[PDB]
């Protein structure tokens, strides 16, 4: 099933989003690098060779 | 006679191809000592498998 992506502008205090969810999941919130980084190593990487 | 100077003619290939299977072993050595060099078992033969 979907997760729930967000859909809207980005000037609302994301971070935050997730912490009060993390909070009322007791989620340990973390923040990644995913986007606008357009090389498959903070994503998927590649196999253990290189 | 004719038949055993043909089978020495034959060994005597067969030695030479054994020694260019040695060489190109000695080759695959070299090739494969490098390899593991940069990373260890031909990058640990999994594309060897």
């Amino acid at each position: 099933a979907p997760i729930l992506v967000l859909v809207g502008p980005p000037g609302v205090g994301k971070t935050s989003l997730g912490r009060s969810i993390a909070r009322s999941m007791n989620r340990k919130f973390h923040r990644i690098s995913l986007g606008g980084v357009r090389d498959e190593a903070e994503i998927r990487g590649h196999r253990r060779t290189y | 006679l004719e038949r055993f100077e043909l089978d020495k003619r034959v060994a005597q290939r067969v030695k030479e191809q054994m020694d260019t299977n040695q060489r190109e072993y000695y080759l695959r050595e070299q090739m494969k000592a490098i390899q593991k060099e940069l990373g260890g078992e031909d990058g640990l033969s999994d594309l060897e498998a």
